[PDB]
């Protein structure tokens, strides 16, 4: 907070993801410009579906 | 603010893969609607499209040989449910989808 805000608590369910494969993406994305600027809560169905992830049950 | 509980470097890596999949999910639909058109430009659009098409049929899940498959399956499920306005990972996406 003395010059820039501190890094918030990383969600524990995402800490489990091994990030070594992701190192190829480290300078290859625009987090803020990819999105269709609609709504965040709309992510429940706009993102992907059960057939897309091979839902087991 | 720098330990494994927050890790600025890692925090950006899960965000970047998450958003790349979100782009590629609809971009795969856009591309198939015109067969295989080269109209895109995302550095890993092809990388994600290969992982996504695989994920749509993969049944090995937690034991799969594709490093991005099981990771992507878990990464999508976070953004699908999170609503916290100060989540370190979702904040740039929650901003990318804001009315401002
Ligand atoms: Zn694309
Ligand atoms: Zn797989
Ligand atoms: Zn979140």
């Amino acid at each position: 907070g003395s010059h820039m805000v501190p890094e918030p608590d990383l969600p524990h369910d995402l800490r489990h993801l091994n990030t070594e494969p992701m190192e190829i993406f480290r300078n290859s994305v625009k987090i803020e410009e990819i999105m269709p600027n609609g709504d965040p809560l709309l992510a429940g169905q706009n993102t992907v579906d059960e057939v897309y992830v091979s839902r087991p049950s | 603010a720098t330990g494994p509980t927050a890790d600025p470097e890692k925090r950006k890596l899960i965000q970047q893969q998450l958003v790349l999949l979100l782009h590629a999910h609809k971009c795969q639909r856009r591309e198939q609607a015109n067969g295989e058109v080269r109209a895109c430009s995302l550095p890993h659009c092809r990388t994600m499209k290969n992982v996504l098409n695989h994920m749509t049929h993969c049944q090995a899940g937690k034991a799969c040989q594709v490093a991005h498959c099981a990771s992507s399956r878990q990464i999508i499920s976070h953004w699908k449910n999170c609503t916290r306005h100060d989540c370190p990972v979702c904040l740039p996406l929650k901003n990318a989808s804001d009315k401002r």
